[PDB]
């Protein structure tokens, strides 16, 4: 008995949460991917406006 | 003031944004493929500890 | 909650299939031997005074 | 009665308990799937990151 | 970053899929076996106990 409490505290404290970890990693691909699409977006036409007229 | 090149300083800002969303997805995946939210005592300090210890 | 590296109730469901088993196992000794008491685990105090009668 | 005392520690240290077992299995199945579906998952975002940029 | 010449995230996966693979082998082994012993490296002292008892 104690061994099977002494398990569910350490899946309290340690083991991982999917429900909120699967949600976290699509988080984080969304915004890196958002990153990229601004970072490709910009730096190429507003960069290149300081050039194309003169 | 509000005076920014936006070439290299706005690059700069979505640089940083992008390693920091490329390192909490890292991070996540790490999570995620171990099945343990603690993977190292720079996580957590002190429920690495009472895991641990619970171990 | 949605755990991988712990199963709590399958822990619990294996402690309480252990307890069934075991006493199943004691029922069938109990059942197929003919006496209440074959060890004494089963009852000291019975033990002592069946052995005394006997 | 010593052979089956004997029989029965030798199977308790010995002989696997098919519940903890087939547990532990069906768990390192379901682990197994997750790596896969996160290696598949990791393998594409890096590498293609880069190439969608340049 | 998005370097492309090594993803430790890769090698991370790789290493706990190959630890979840790892214990998926020893569990299907051990449940066709049928003893939870099959080889000194999983545990000396279990395995001699077990043999002198058979």
């Amino acid at each position: 008995n104690i061994q099977e409490n002494v398990e569910a505290s350490k899946s309290r404290i340690k083991d991982t949460d999917f429900a909120k970890e699967t949600t976290q990693l699509t988080k984080s691909q969304i915004l890196q991917q958002a990153g990229t699409s601004i970072l490709a977006q910009a730096k190429q036409l507003p960069n290149s406006a300081i050039s194309l007229l003169q | 003031m509000t005076i920014n090149v936006n070439t290299n300083v706005s690059a700069m800002t979505a640089q940083r944004y992008l390693t920091k969303a490329t390192g909490e997805l890292n991070t996540s995946m790490e999570r995620l493929s171990s099945g343990n939210r603690i993977n190292s005592a720079k996580d957590d300090a002190a429920g690495l500890q009472i895991s641990n210890r619970l171990t």
